[PDB]
């Protein structure tokens, strides 16, 4: 794959079964994600009813951001009390399903799609709050200065999605801006990812991708994030930088581009590892170059004629 | 009615006097299409001015005939006054008399060949040519000041005190807009983006009326762009691929303080505007520093009225009060000070009348205009 899914694909296929199953089989199902995220699926009281609830570890700070606003914008009568060591939950009832296969397959898609609704919310907040900003700055462009100077500060949203990752974002007038603090633990990831987040920000510099958000990079942390709580100048992060622009977050892309820009590290992460399945077929590609340097020294004699199993032949 | 025309290098301002703004403003611009047109009976025309030369661009060479303050090319000036009068503001010359206007320090012959014209191309009953910055201090409601004037050719500088100019104190500076838009194109290609083209000039003329500003303080601002997310801009091309700048967007304005990143050995407007204040009489000084008048388009850049009352405030002694007078109309201040002084009712004497002219030639200017 050039590029990951943004959806878990485990609960999208067992969601599709299940809302075509003539025969509803029992559940129990605890299923991994990216970012430390984890999931239980489950048929807890009847085969006819799944639950599936969500474990992420920056969700208190998410609850802060209007997440639980846009899970029941979302989820609507499906959502449920939390399941026990789980952070949100949701219920659904496989006799109460939407009339049609296009209404089920996109209710299969919506909740198969959590971990990035959970993780939406502080997106929203900065696409909407910039919404404001905007107006206000089209009622008054010389007033517009000391608005976005409050918002960088007054408006700035940071989550420690993960103890070697912060995103840090803020609207002003005309962007939103989100840095990810970011970090390679592992010693040949760290050096592989070093070049992968140099070329990154050298190819936004290239003329065929001018379109795309501004990129920057440094590893002291960008101005306006200097102070914020975990942000940390000499901890080894780099802070990689998208200033997405109103045309970044259309109305016709504001989805796309939040799905799209939470996936940053994670294929940043997972490209640095396909490399290494790159660099050993280039590796072995003149391994088998080398061979033939070598089989100049085999002296030239004729094999005995063989069939295929390499049993001895007698003809010719 | 008289007329009111301000021939700005870049953009002309025209309208009757009495009126509260200009009825035209548009482009100093003549376009010659350059390829070579297939389309017999389509409408195809020889040559193009204004606003439709600057909507057709993309096929033709535009030229300015003013450059620095001066008419380079009159045969091109004849088309954009003809424009001027007929297509644009309505009116036939002949019958309306015209107050021109012009830079102080120019070329004695571009005074005597506009009045020629006005006379015996366009018929005038009479004419006036009032030195450009004079005129803002008339539309500010205001008889002593100095002056910046800073258009699209010139930046000049005139205190003026108690209706009496200094002349001696004048002073002329050949940076303005233009020399702006030429730098920033010289700077936009360190992001990658090319402009060369004459109909690309009006695209980075474009980018420097919407994204550029001058810094309160120069290397604060450079320091600021070295973590450049709140800085950064994009702006869309008419092709609809887009271009992001930093700080190209205050580099771009810093000509005017800093001239030598043009290589142009002269001192930036701060201190030009402080050395003219400085060469007049003592006692008036003090009065000058308190009514610096800001006027035409290259003063309109965010943070310039804050960057001049520093600077100056920096030169100056502390003893008294410095202010920057930088009207939100400055843009048409100029000519808003022509709409009074040819509504005004002293004014009819100092007009050149036609017969006036007849006895005298295109000479009679300099006895009368200034
Ligand atoms: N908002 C602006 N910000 C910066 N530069 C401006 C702005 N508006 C106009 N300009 C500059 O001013 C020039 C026109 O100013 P103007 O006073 O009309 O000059 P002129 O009379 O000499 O033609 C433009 O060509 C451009 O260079
Ligand atoms: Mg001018």
């Amino acid at each position: 794959m050039l590029s990951l899914d943004y959806n878990n694909i485990f609960i999208y296929e067992l969601l599709t079964e299940r809302f075509s199953s003539e025969n509803p089989s029992s559940i129990d199902q605890v299923v991994t994600d990216f970012d430390g995220v984890t999931f239980h699926i489950s048929t807890p009281e009847e085969k006819t009813k799944i639950l599936i609830s969500l474990s992420m570890k920056c969700y208190p700070e998410l609850v802060n951001y209007g997440t639980l606003d846009l899970l029941k914008q979302i989820y609507g009568a499906y959502v449920h009390e939390p399941e026990m060591g789980y952070n949100f939950s949701i219920l659904i009832d496989l006799q109460q399903l939407p009339a049609t296969d296009e209404e089920k397959e996109q209710l299969a898609m919506s909740i198969s799609m959590l971990k990035r609704n959970v993780l939406a919310a502080p997106f929203h907040r900065a696409f909407t709050k910039q919404a404001e900003l905007a107006d206000l700055a089209r009622k008054d462009p010389e007033n517009a200065p000391m608005l976005d100077k409050q918002a960088t500060s007054q408006e700035l949203m940071a989550i420690h999605y993960r103890d070697e990752e912060t995103i840090v974002l803020w609207p002003e007038h005309d962007r939103v801006t989100v840095v990810f603090s970011t970090k390679f633990r592992e010693e040949t990831d760290r050096i592989f990812g070093k070049v992968f987040l140099q070329e990154f920000v050298d190819a936004r510099r290239r003329p065929a991708i001018q379109t795309a958000p501004q990129v920057l990079f440094s590893y002291d942390p960008p101005l306006e994030i200097r102070d914020i709580q975990g942000i940390q100048k000499g901890d080894d992060f780099g802070f990689v930088t998208f200033v997405l622009f109103e045309r970044h977050f259309t109305p016709q892309n504001r989805e796309d581009c939040i799905s799209h820009i939470q996936v940053f590290r994670n294929t940043l992460h997972f490209h640095i590892k396909a490399s290494k399945a790159y660099m050993h077929q280039r590796m072995r590609k003149r391994v088998a170059d080398f061979q033939k340097v070598l089989n100049r020294a085999k002296p030239d004699v004729e094999l005995e004629r063989k069939t295929a199993t390499g049993r001895s032949f007698v003809r010719a | 009615t008289a007329l009111v025309c301000d021939n700005g290098s870049g953009l002309v301002k025209a309208g009757f006097a009495g009126d509260d703004a200009p009825r035209a403003v548009f482009p100093s611009i003549v376009g010659r299409p350059r390829h070579q047109g297939v389309m017999v009976g389509m409408g195809q025309k020889d040559s193009y001015v204004g606003d439709e030369a600057q909507s057709k661009r993309g096929i033709l060479t535009l030229k300015y005939p003013i450059e620095h303050g001066i008419i380079t090319n009159w045969d091109d000036m004849e088309k954009i006054w003809h424009h001027t009068f007929y297509n644009e503001l309505r009116v036939a010359p002949e019958e309306h008399p015209t107050l021109l206007t012009e830079a102080p320090l120019n070329p004695k012959a571009n005074r005597e060949k506009m009045t020629q014209i006005m006379f015996e191309t366009f018929n005038v009953p009479a004419m006036y040519v009032a030195i450009q910055a004079v005129l803002s201090l008339y539309a500010s409601g205001r008889t002593t000041g100095i002056v910046l004037d800073s258009g699209d050719g010139v930046t000049h500088n005139v205190p003026i005190y108690e209706g009496y100019a200094l002349p001696h104190a004048i002073m002329r500076l050949d940076l303005a807009g233009r020399d702006l838009t030429d730098y920033l194109m010289k700077i936009l290609t360190e992001r990658g983006y090319s402009f060369v083209t004459t109909a690309e000039r009006e695209i980075v003329r474009d980018i420097k009326e919407k994204l550029c500003y001058v810094a309160l303080d120069f290397e604060n601002e450079m320091a600021t762009a070295a973590s450049s997310s709140s800085l950064e801009k994009s702006y869309e091309l008419p092709d609809g691929q887009v271009i992001t700048i930093g700080n190209e967007r205050f580099r771009c304005p810093e000509t005017l303080f800093q001239p030598s990143f043009i290589g142009m050995e002269s001192a930036g407007i701060h201190e030009t505007t402080y050395n003219s204040i400085m060469k007049c009489d003592i006692d008036i000084r003090k009065d000058l520093y308190a009514n610096n008048v800001m006027s035409g388009g290259t003063t309109m850049y965010p943070g310039i009225a804050d960057r001049m009352q520093k600077e100056i405030t920096a030169l100056a002694p502390s003893t008294m009060k410095i202010k920057i007078i930088a009207p939100p109309e400055r843009k048409y201040s100029v000519w808003i000070g022509g709409s009074i002084l040819a509504s005004l009712s002293t004014f009819q004497q100092m007009w050149i009348t036609k017969q006036e002219y007849d006895e005298a030639g295109p000479s009679i200017v300099h006895r009368k205009c200034f």
